[PDB]
């Protein structure tokens, strides 16, 4: 099992994600 | 333009789709090979740096994939070919996942941009290498075809692999691995596959590609809008409308999916 962040309605942030602004 | 399906959102939804769909198309990019320990070959510092001291004629890394430069001096390409040649690197978890899905018959087609040929090593049979691969080698003149193994000896010993059919006094009678060089056209096999696979696919999965380069980039927009599209990538792709966005390292996300799938997939961890 792995840790993740759920961003509604359809986005999942796992280890190694590259989301910026 | 495809609108995002409102009824497909969660990772549970993607897991169910992975369980129920039986004709899956998987688009893979560089992201499924980043853990295989392959030195880059598209910039500096890359393999170009070590090749600059040996072959001072190379203007850029792109030159080893140019057919005109290849005719003048094919040596720097074959030194690159020796470093990436099949059998030197282990396929990642993503490859094993695709290979298992093909063994279970759930894989319609794996379209890849990579030329590392790790798909053949992993045992994936239903592949389409849009930028070509080292799977086969072909003479520049008489177009004689040989298997990957038939030119392994020469490439390993840094001797330019020759064609056995063409005259021995022929300069350009050399076996070039079927990598799509600059200017060249996509293999006929690709377009026949895409033409009919698009009306056959029930699930589209993108793994580790930014989908910015052709022809793989055009695939998600050419399939029927009702077909679910799952993105497995480190960065989101704003220029597309994926139903499920699984963002993060591809090996990590695939490992999570294998855990949720159970069965033979779980044994891949
Ligand atoms: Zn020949």
């Amino acid at each position: 099992g792995s840790q993740y962040l759920f961003l509604p309605p359809n986005r999942y942030i796992f280890h190694g994600a590259e989301v910026y602004s | 333009m495809r609108k995002k399906r409102k009824d497909i959102n969660t990772i549970e939804d993607a897991v169910k789709l992975l369980q129920e769909c039986k004709k899956i198309i998987v688009l893979t990019g560089a992201g499924v090979s980043v853990s295989c320990g392959i030195p880059d070959f598209r910039s500096r510092d890359g393999i170009y740096a070590r090749l600059a001291v040996d072959f001072p004629d190379l203007p850029d890394p792109q030159a080893m994939f140019d057919i005109e430069y290849f005719r003048k001096d094919p040596r720097p390409f074959f030194k690159f070919a020796k470093e990436i040649y099949p059998g030197q690197f282990q396929p990642s978890l993503c490859h094993k996942f695709i290979a298992l899905s093909d063994k279970e018959g759930k894989l319609l087609r794996n379209y890849t941009q990579n030329i590392d040929t790790l798909e053949q090593v992993a045992g994936i049979q239903r592949i389409i290498q849009c930028h070509g691969s080292f799977a086969t080698a072909s003479c520049l003149i008489c177009k004689y075809k040989v298997d990957c193994e038939a030119v392994r000896g020469d490439i390993f010993n840094q001797v330019v692999p020759r064609c056995p059919r063409c005259p021995a006094d022929e300069p350009l009678a050399i076996m070039k691995p079927e990598i799509v060089f600059f200017g060249e056209n996509l293999p006929e096999q690709f377009h026949r596959a895409m033409k009919y696979d698009k009306d056959e696919v029930d699930l589209l999965i993108v793994i580790g590609s930014s989908l910015k380069v052709r022809p793989v980039a055009l695939i998600p927009s050419s399939i029927p809008h009702e077909v679910p599209q799952i993105l497995i990538n480190r960065e989101p792709l704003p220029h597309l409308h994926f139903d499920v966005e699984l963002l993060g390292d591809c090996d990590v996300i695939i490992n999570e999916l294998c855990h949720r799938l159970g069965g033979e997939y779980a044994k891949l961890c």
